[PDB]
């Protein structure tokens, strides 16, 4: 879980991040609340323009998944009642899979996940709460849950999992499960012992994401 | 394509519905428009011809040629239609040249025996059609475009030995001699439906309100398909009695062969 | 099977022009008043090329209208028997086409000065009946034809020119085997000045030739817009006689 | 009126009642199928509801959304 | 392709008594659908039509409906899209005369045909022509049933290639389709179609008013 | 409740007549209430020079034209997905045994083909190209899609291909018009599509003399205000292929979680009964 | 610098920037009846002042 | 030539006082006054356009040889109306710019009587629609050039009772009046736009030489015999042949047209290139002998 | 969308270019400094200019080349703008003007000038050819665009 | 009894006008079209003809509406759950369920929904709200209420996504309808707490709504039960 990120490093963009686990690296972009076209237009609330770069060849139907997911993490996030009739842009270029592209989308989401909620941060958009994810994998012998794993874990791996929570009162109470994603097959008791440890890891997590908020963004402020 | 108001068509109708006809010009029921054509204008191409209407409608015609295996090439002569400022994918685009590929069949309407070269080669005739302006039914306009450009096409002689089955011989055609396409391209006349007359060759007044319109093919000095019903506009479109198509049918067989006389001028 | 050079010793080239010659040029004006407000035939060598300019007239968006000066749309169709081999597929939405249609917007909109038809469209539609070298050039001077031709201000003339190198000296006016052959540069001349509305070199040209290209282009850029001049003065001699 | 009864008659007679057979080769069982549903019990095992029954479901909760006020 | 899973571009694809069942009003997505079915000797057809409409167009100052037809390949990919433009023409050419237009101003009708499924058997030592009259049929249900007035029943009939359509009792004709055939078979295609004609309509009625009972 | 008809339109739907134009290989029409989905699946033949998946074409029908809506796109991409990480079709099952084309002098015609020579090897490969139409659509479509999809796998049939003599002029490679194998796939990792729902009523409730779960949605209003939900497709032999989860709305506890396995367990079991009868 | 004065009653209503009139002439009693919403049944009444 | 008349040509694309040319000065005069067609730098005075050079005291312009028809205020133009929008039309002219129409620039049915009304400019639709052709004035100008138009008379209105042919504006000058009646009781309606209307004879044109509510009825007059409607086709057809020869189009030249082209029996012998040729020489030669 | 300027900005910028100064303060001939980054796989390289950020990321895969040229490969420059280097940009917007100009720079100076040996991307004539893919990403935009991607 | 109970579209009903005789006097029954026929023209022999003929598919209903005695019969089909309606178009005097799209300071735009009939029952226009192709109405400032019709504050009338039931006094253009809420029995009805994220909110007071569950109090234009 040591993950780095920077933020606010684009200069024609209302907010923006770079989030990196691993190899996995991407760059987010969000411009918003802004004027929105008639075919986007939601009378009471905001409107979200979503877009996924792949790191190699154009976007295809692949990224519209990408897209899809990161809709659907992001839609309950946003306090979108605050801006009726706007468009906020959110576009997420990734720059390094981290993993087997053919075979495997899984840390590019959680990435993905991660940045867009950052560049949110970034562009000072009404959020209801927070929000972190983590992709995990389990082993084909060993059956064992491994958190952020590798692209050699995932090789070897007989399930593919992308969880994202939706944190309240100082990243301390899970509000809700925004994403989950598991691709597989899969034993009750390894998915709760799979939620407990990753539930410390989480934690561990946003102590650390809280740390390298304050640290860069305090120097701004008075 | 022109916008009239209420009155100016009824008045149109009145003039046209009239049992004794009259065109708002005055042109008999069998009366065609004046028009200009110009030939082998373009050396680029085995044939051409550009045709220019009395009310500024222009179609240009190229034919081009391609020596191809007629085993595997089912299709020998390939109608392609089009129009600058206009999209090509426009259902009147699509449907004009489904229609012209069907009255230019290598087996339907055309002597495709004047195409082939050996046993196992044959030539692939490539109709190209521009129209620059139109305000009505170009299907006729293009028809006598292609008439024109297909009897003034000349196409490349082979001089290597027509038996590929044995000796099996590389297609060679000698330098400089050509050899003038010998072939009967068929005409499409339209027509229009006002009431129970029948008008050939409908202006684009006329055509807005007409009942009804027919698209009649003509070849070897008789009606022959396609033939097609077709509404001129959209807002007037009425049935017709059954005479009135036989009625049209005899019309064409009348009056095509003094258009194609006055057509057949080398 | 055949093999084929540039430039002989004797001064040659494959088609039998010297190195300085213009191909043969007729123009012609108000070819099509049915269709369009202006119209131009243009028969530079084999190319032949009709030109249609329909406006200033009212905008079919309200959408796409500028109230402060005229929208300038270009549309050019090369037609698939330009060629001696029929192109298969349309050439419509060709990357090379797209920029061929943005560089000749770019040319003229410094040309016009666009200020004095607001609230209008200007359509320039064009049809290549046939190629053969220098296409570039000759889209430019069907423009200007037909724009003058429909009554349109603008400032000057623009006349396009078609440039051909063979190792030291470069060939005026090149064709499609030429133009095969060697590396050419297309040249937009506005009016009889030194000003360049469009440079285009898409091919290597050693870097010491192109000032004394340049030269010789502009030379013979002049030449045929005298010869323009001729052309729609002495129709209008022929005009007139017609008329009388 | 007489002319509309010759013209009128002659065609009223015309179709003359003829019977019609039905049938579906492929698709009509299958796409013109009114809607259906079903249930499973704690064994697991599907159940099936009477269209009488159904149609009744449906109702009893208009009755009990309109006239049942509270 | 980015819009489709188009798949591999190195690939090739893969080289080698009158009955009727009519149905309508199974679709609940538009305003009114219908299913014809024909299995004639070993050639059977199976369409669907569907229909979506009269609805308002913004700012159209149209006194009248505007009707637009398009045909779809279901399964198997046959006839060209040029032709199936063609057939929209002549079937838009047709349904105008049939339509009360003035009824619906500033509004237009939308009709989607799926032809789903034709069967050919061909023995070894036009095409689409036969599919025609029962793109009519499928077409005028849907429209009746829709609520869209109609002046008459659209009907035809495929004779030898020869398609002609006919509405108020076969008195007069509101489409007619000649492909290749044969020569003077106009009086006979006339009167063979306009039994397809009367066969077709009175099934048609029958049929509105077995669903609509 | 489900009612299927398959192989109603591939041209393997006759024993003794086989439709010589048709060139659909599996087929499967489905109804599940209001909506209607038709299948069918087509071919090709690749030169090949762990487990792999189909290309599918949903075409949703809304009764507007213009290019594929954002839907068509991400269940073309699901399909494909879900099958590839499912790991139904396998590189091997689409391996192509060619075969041989020897002709008499008009004396006959003779075509040889040889089962021991492809388990030794143990090469063209098969390609799969399917086509989804909708209609009647009403709400979440994908489980509807993918469940006549996989109705439509588990009857395919895969035609031998041959080549008369030719040199590598031009040359037709031709697959034969009677002669077929039929696809097999892993029926241990089939599974089934479902779709379950999470919301809150605040309403009171009159009587006269804490989170409830939602299964199979459909309706507008089903679809566009419950936003925590749940997607499965679980298999017989209990194995579970993939699971999407997504809270908007609402909370998720793991309790629910629990029902909806159970839930599409037990769909899983009605969809496996239907398939072997 | 062209444009000459003459009484404004007697002439038409012109378009041409050269006719000068006073006062424009329709309904001087009824433009000015719509400004004060008077009833028509007034209008003879107001005509008269 | 029977039924279709057919020109063919071979081997060719189509058939067949200082002077001015693009890059030339006309004047090293700085105290020239330069206007259209014109443009300067310090002395030089070159010219944009081609056509020829005019001078009208101290202002050099040049005329160019074609161009579109412009607008000048005060002129009788009729136009079609292209579309209705807020309390306004906007009605094709023939123009670089669709006419201008103001709700209250136009006359309502019963007039004086009638009261204003707060509907009108909802229901703007059934006073004017589109495609209606009608007769109109130019009221005023805009600022780019544009036409503000008005029908405040019986004069002008809604057209009706007759066919439309137009010409080009070129062909077509301004006059005391535009509006002419012609033998066969037949009237013309000569728009400077080059929009021209031929209608049978009213009472309106009849009390000129010497209700209200139906003013925008697309309802033709339900008698009008073939004499008149066979009188119109020829009228149109001479108009045609006039402009097909450049010739000016005066009330004058239409009468003379008309009746000298009696000695073609049938009157779609008038839409041939050598019937044409002939009837607007014959006409120049007629006023030549006649002046 | 229509991107706003104040009248102040537009007299200030043009009347400080007649005073040889600029807003970044650099020269007239003066072109900012370039920095290039790879990151850990071949191909991909980062390009910074001031602020404008360029990302190009080059690919290549087993191919059969086209009919006409069997000795050579393929290679395609891709340049989708989007609206992460601007909300000016709309995205897949391929057809604007500046767009295929750009796209048509890119083209006539890497394409068709030959940049690339497409005869060394042939691996068996007529049968396989390599289809080298370079895909120019533009992450963020202070102008120069053109000039970032040829980099 | 002498024209048909059922007619399918395409059937002839009855022609232009009729006529019988009782009580020694000629009474004349005048045919009118209504929904569900059409007015049209057939012509037998040569001979021209006007006759009333179904265009829809349903049973056939007649009523009369209004020396010599004078009369007058409304010949109409009625078909004869999925509702379609399309007769039923927004007229002035109607009354018209409708949502709000947004809100402009001098005006308010809305989207029509729903069409109240005539003696509740209403009529439901079907289309689709994320195209626009549903009917869009604007309501004035001045039509929002009798009281004050200079100065009215329209941020503290309506909202967007509150229902709003309302009368049409106009067609107007293409885009708008006139919507006016000056009487009593019209105004907000349904309507949630901040813009819809709050709880459901019931109509108290005519220019004040409450919410019997937060305590939330917003200002609307409330109407009469």
């Amino acid at each position: 879980m040591s993950v780095q990120a920077e933020i606010g490093i684009l200069d024609h963009v209302d907010g923006s991040s770079e989030f990196v686990s691993q190899d996995t690296k991407v760059i987010c972009s969000v411009t918003g609340p802004i004027e929105p076209k008639a075919r986007q237009e939601l009378p009471t609330q905001l409107a979200l323009e979503i877009i996924v770069r792949p790191a190699k060849g154009v976007a295809t139907t692949r990224e519209k998944v990408l897209e899809d997911k990161l809709r659907a993490v992001l839609t309950p996030l946003i306090t979108r009642h605050c801006y009726p009739r706007q468009l906020c842009q959110i576009t997420c270029q990734i720059l390094e899979s981290g993993e087997d592209e053919a075979e495997f989308s899984l840390r590019e989401l959680s990435c993905c996940i991660n940045a867009a909620f950052l560049a949110l941060v970034d562009a000072g958009i009404a959020l209801n709460s927070m929000c972190a994810s983590i992709p995990i994998a389990i082993i084909k012998d060993t059956s064992d849950i491994i958190v952020d794993p590798t692209a050699e874990q995932l090789k070897i791996s007989l399930s593919v999992h992308t969880l994202a929570l939706e944190f309240v009162n100082g990243g301390k109470v899970v509000k809700n499960v925004l994403l989950l994603d598991s691709n597989g097959d899969f034993n009750e008791d390894q998915l709760f012992s799979l939620l407990e440890l990753g539930e410390q890891k989480c934690q561990e997590l946003v102590t650390n994401i809280r740390r390298i908020i304050q640290d860069n963004i305090s120097p701004r402020l008075v | 394509h022109m916008s009239l108001s209420v009155a100016e068509k009824s008045y149109l109708y009145d003039s046209l519905a009239s049992t004794p006809s009259i065109r708002p010009d005055g042109r008999l029921p069998h009366q065609f428009r004046p028009i200009e054509i110009f030939t082998d204008f373009l050396p680029s191409s085995n044939g051409s011809s550009r045709i220019i209407a009395s009310d500024g409608s222009e179609c240009i015609v190229s034919i081009k040629s391609k020596v191809v295996d007629h085993h595997v090439e089912n299709e020998l002569l390939q109608v392609d239609v089009d129009i600058a400022g206009q999209r090509d994918d426009a259902l009147v685009v699509e449907t004009i040249t489904s229609l012209l590929n069907k009255v230019l069949k290598s087996g339907s309407g055309v002597d495709s025996s004047k195409l082939q070269l050996t046993k196992k080669y044959s030539f692939k005739i490539f109709v190209d059609v521009l129209v620059i302006s139109s305000h009505s039914h170009p299907i006729s306009l293009i028809s006598f475009a292609i008439y024109s450009a297909l009897n003034s096409t000349y196409l490349p002689k082979l001089i290597s030995a027509f038996d590929d089955l044995e000796v099996e011989e590389l297609p060679t055609f000698h330098d400089y001699d050509m050899v003038k396409l010998d072939i009967n391209p068929p005409l499409v006349f339209i027509l229009a439906v006002v009431g129970n007359n029948m008008l050939l060759d409908p202006a684009a007044n006329e055509s807005e309100v007409a009942n009804n319109g027919l698209i009649i093919s003509w070849s070897n000095g008789k009606i022959t398909s396609p033939i097609r019903s077709v509404a001129l506009n959209d807002s007037n479109v009425k049935s017709f009695k059954p005479h009135l198509l036989k009625q049209g049918l005899a019309m064409v067989e009348k009056y095509a062969p003094d258009v194609v006389r006055s057509l057949e001028n080398l | 099977m055949s093999r084929l050079e540039i430039y002989s010793p004797e001064g040659l080239r494959l088609d039998g022009r010297r190195w300085n010659e213009l191909r043969r040029f007729e123009s012609s004006i108000n070819t099509h008043p049915h269709a369009a407000d202006g119209s131009s035939y243009m028969e530079q060598g084999n190319n032949k090329i009709i030109t249609l300019v329909k406006g200033p007239k009212e905008p079919r968006l309200k959408s796409q209208m500028d109230t402060s000066k005229a929208l300038l749309n270009v549309s050019v169709n090369i037609t698939k028997f330009s060629k001696f081999e029929r192109s298969k597929s349309s050439h419509k939405n060709e990357r090379r086409v797209l920029e061929i249609q943005t560089s000749l917007v770019r040319m003229f909109e410094k040309n016009v000065m666009l200020n004095i038809y607001p609230r209008t469209v200007i359509d320039i539609e064009i049809h290549v009946l046939e190629q053969d070298g220098g296409i570039m050039g000759s889209l430019i001077n069907g423009i200007t034809l037909a724009l003058i031709d429909a009554g349109i201000s603008m400032f000057d003339y623009i006349s396009g020119i078609s440039v051909g190198l063979y190792d030291t000296t470069p060939l005026l006016d090149t064709n499609s085997l030429e133009e095969n052959a060697m590396s050419t540069v297309t040249l937009g001349v506005v009016g009889k000045s030194e000003k360049l509305s469009l440079l285009l070199v898409e091919d290597k040209i050693p870097l010491d030739r192109l000032e004394n290209v340049l030269a010789i282009g502009i030379a013979g850029a002049h030449r045929v817009r005298d010869l323009m001049d001729e052309e729609l003065r002495k129709h209008a001699q022929k005009r007139v006689s017609n008329a009388s | 009126m007489e002319r509309f009864s010759v013209l009128c008659n002659s065609n009223i007679s015309k179709s003359r009642a003829k019977p019609v057979t039905n049938s579906s080769i492929l698709l009509g069982k299958i796409l013109p199928r009114e809607e259906h549903d079903i249930a499973y019990s704690k064994d697991g095992l599907p159940n099936k509801v009477k269209t009488e029954d159904i149609r009744i479901r449906a109702q009893n909760f208009k009755s009990a959304l309109a006239n049942l006020e509270d | 392709d980015r819009r489709r899973l188009l798949g591999p571009a190195a690939a090739k694809p893969m080289a080698f008594e009158q009955e009727l069942s009519l149905h309508t009003g199974f679709i609940e997505n538009c305003n009114g659908s219908a299913l014809v079915e024909a299995r004639s000797l070993g050639h059977q057809t199976s369409l669907i039509s569907a229909v979506y409409g009269p609805r308002s167009i913004r700012g159209s100052f149209t006194s009248q409906g505007t009707i637009s037809i398009q045909l779809k390949n279901g399964l198997l990919e046959k006839y060209n899209t040029n032709e199936l433009k063609e057939v929209s023409s002549f079937l838009m050419g047709i349904f105008n005369s049939v339509v009360n237009l003035s009824r619906y101003p500033k509004s237009g009708i939308d009709i989607f045909v799926y032809l789903t499924y034709d069967k050919d058997l061909t023995n070894n030592p036009s095409q689409i022509s036969s599919l025609i009259p029962h793109c009519i049929t499928s077409i005028t249900l849907a429209l009746a049933d829709a609520g869209i007035e109609l002046v008459d029943m659209a009907g035809a009939g495929e004779a030898n290639g020869t398609v002609v359509s006919f509405i108020k009792n076969g008195e007069e004709i509101v489409g007619f389709w000649k492909d290749d055939g044969d020569d003077e078979d106009l009086l006979e295609c006339l009167d063979r179609c306009k039994e397809q004609y009367n066969r077709y309509r009175d099934l048609m009625i029958s049929c509105l008013m077995n669903q609509e009972t | 409740d489900v009612a299927i008809e398959n192989n109603t339109l591939s041209r393997y739907a006759d024993a003794g007549n086989i439709d010589t134009k048709n060139n659909i290989l599996g087929s499967n029409v489905l109804k599940s209430g209001k909506t209607i989905v038709i299948t069918s699946i087509t071919g090709g033949i690749i030169e090949e020079t762990n487990y792999a998946s189909v290309y599918p074409v949903v075409e949703v029908e809304r009764g507007r034209v213009g290019a594929c809506t954002d839907e068509e796109m991400t269940i073309s991409q699901k399909l494909h997905d879900s099958i590839l990480h499912s790991r139904i079709l396998p590189k091997k099952a689409l391996k192509v045994k060619a075969g041989v084309r020897s002709a008499n002098e008009d004396g006959t015609f003779s075509v040889l083909y040889p089962d021991e020579l492809e388990d030794d090897t143990l090469k063209w490969s098969y390609v799969l190209y399917a086509k989804i139409v909708v209609l009647s659509r009403t709400g979440p479509v994908f489980d509807l899609c993918w469940n006549s999809l996989m109705y439509a796998l588990q009857s395919v049939k895969l035609p031998r291909a041959f080549i008369d003599e030719r040199a590598s002029e031009t040359y037709e490679i031709i697959c034969d018009q009677t002669k077929s194998v039929p696809l097999m796939i892993n029926a241990k990792n089939i599974a089934f599509a479902s779709n379950y729902g999470i919301v809150e009523l605040d309403p009171e409730c009159q009587l006269q003399n804490n989170t409830v779960l939602i299964a199979d949605l459909d309706t507008e209003a089903e679809e566009t205000s419950i936003h925590s939900t749940i997607s499965i497709l679980a298999a017989p032999s209990g194995n579970y292929k993939q699971l999407t989860l997504m809270g908007g709305g609402a909370k998720i506890t793991p309790e629910m979680i629990k029902r909806s396995l159970l839930l599409s367990r037990v769909r899983a079991d009605d969809l496996s009964t239907r398939f072997n009868i | 610098a062209k444009r000459r004065f003459e009484y404004s009653k007697y002439r038409p209503l012109t378009p041409s920037s050269e006719v000068y009139s006073p006062i424009e002439k329709e309904s001087p009693w009824k433009i000015l009846m719509y400004q004060y919403n008077i009833p028509p049944e007034r209008e003879v009444l107001v005509r008269e002042l | 030539s029977e039924v279709i008349t057919i020109t063919k040509r071979n081997g060719a694309f189509q058939n067949s006082s200082q002077i001015v040319t693009p890059g030339e000065l006309v004047t090293d005069d700085p105290i020239w006054m330069r206007g259209h067609g014109t443009y300067f730098l310090d002395n030089m005075t070159y010219s944009s356009v081609a056509g020829t050079v005019s001078r009208v005291n101290r202002l050099l312009s040049v005329i160019p040889l074609k161009g579109r028809y412009a607008p000048e205020t005060g002129d009788h133009v009729v136009g079609r109306i292209a579309e209705v929008g807020n309390k306004r039309w906007k009605v094709d002219i023939g123009g670089k710019q669709h006419a201008v129409l103001m709700l209250g620039s136009v006359n309502l049915p019963g007039g004086i009587l009638r009261r204003k009304s707060e509907s009108d400019e909802l229901q703007m639709r059934s006073f004017l629609k589109e495609g209606d052709l009608l007769n109109a004035e130019v009221q005023s100008l805009f600022q780019d050039g544009s036409a503000s138009l008005h029908t405040r008379s019986l004069k002008y209105g809604k057209l009706r009772n007759g066919m439309f042919c137009q010409v080009p504006s070129s062909l077509i000058v301004r006059a005391k009046n535009h509006t002419h009646n012609l033998p066969g009781n037949i009237t013309v309606v000569l728009g400077v736009n080059g929009y021209i209307w031929l209608r049978k004879t009213s009472q309106m044109d009849l009390a000129r030489d010497t209700s209200s509510w139906q003013i925008y009825s697309d309802e033709n007059d339900p008698s009008i015999s073939n004499n008149i409607r066979q009188a119109i086709c020829r009228y149109a057809n001479v108009i045609k042949a006039l402009a097909f020869c450049e010739i000016g189009i005066t009330q004058q030249r239409i009468v003379s047209a008309y009746e000298a082209s009696m000695v073609y029996s049938n009157v779609g012998e008038l839409i041939e290139k050598n019937v044409m040729e002939s009837i607007g020489s014959d006409i120049l030669t007629a006023e030549k002998m006649r002046g | 969308k229509d991107i706003e300027i104040s009248a102040s900005e537009s007299k200030f910028i043009l009347e400080a270019l007649r005073q040889n100064y600029r807003l970044d303060g650099r020269s007239f001939d003066q072109f900012r400094d370039v920095e290039i980054t790879f990151g850990k796989e071949f191909g991909d390289v980062s390009v910074k200019m001031g602020n404008t950020k360029v990302h190009c990321r080059i690919s290549c895969q087993i191919a059969q080349p086209y009919e006409d040229r069997p000795f050579e490969g393929l290679f395609v420059i891709s340049t989708e703008i989007s609206p992460m280097a601007g909300s000016q940009f709309e995205n897949g917007n391929i057809t604007g003007e500046d767009e295929v100009l750009c796209s048509r720079i890119i083209e006539k100076s890497v394409r068709r000038s030959g940049a690339l040996d497409v005869e060394g991307l042939c691996i068996v004539a007529g049968s396989k050819c390599w289809a080298v893919r370079a895909d120019v990403h533009f992450l963020d935009c202070d102008g120069g665009f053109i000039d970032a991607s040829c980099i | 009894f002498q024209f048909p109970e059922i007619a399918y579209p395409g059937k002839l009903i009855c022609p232009q006008y009729g006529t019988e005789n009782k009580d020694g006097e000629d009474i004349i029954f005048n045919y009118v079209p209504g929904p569900g026929t059409k007015l049209i023209q057939y012509e037998h022999n040569g001979r021209t003809l006007e006759a009333i003929t179904a265009t829809l598919v349903g049973t056939v209903r007649c009523e009369e509406e209004k020396r010599r005695t004078v009369k007058n019969i409304l010949v109409s089909v009625l078909p004869g759950a999925n509702n379609d309606f399309a007769n039923n178009l927004p007229k002035e005097g109607d009354i018209v369920l409708t949502r709000v799209t947004r809100l402009s300071l001098q005006r308010a735009n809305v989207e029509i929904l729903a069409v109240e009939d005539k003696p509740a029952t209403f009529s439901v226009s079907q289309a689709s709200s994320d195209l626009g192709e549903t009917f869009r109405g604007i309501i004035r400032s001045q039509d929002v209420r009798s009281t004050d019709r200079d100065r009215v504050k329209v941020i503290e009338c309506f909202k967007p996504g509150d229902i709003v039931r309302a009368q049409v006094l106009s067609l107007g253009d293409g885009t708008n309808y006139y919507l006016t809420t000056a009487r009593n029995d019209l105004g907000v009805v349904f309507a949630r707490a901040a813009n819809g994220a709050g709880g459901l909110m019931y109509a108290t007071d005519w220019q004040m709504m409450t919410s019997p569950v937060t305590g939330a109090t917003e200002k609307r234009k409330c109407a009469k039960p």
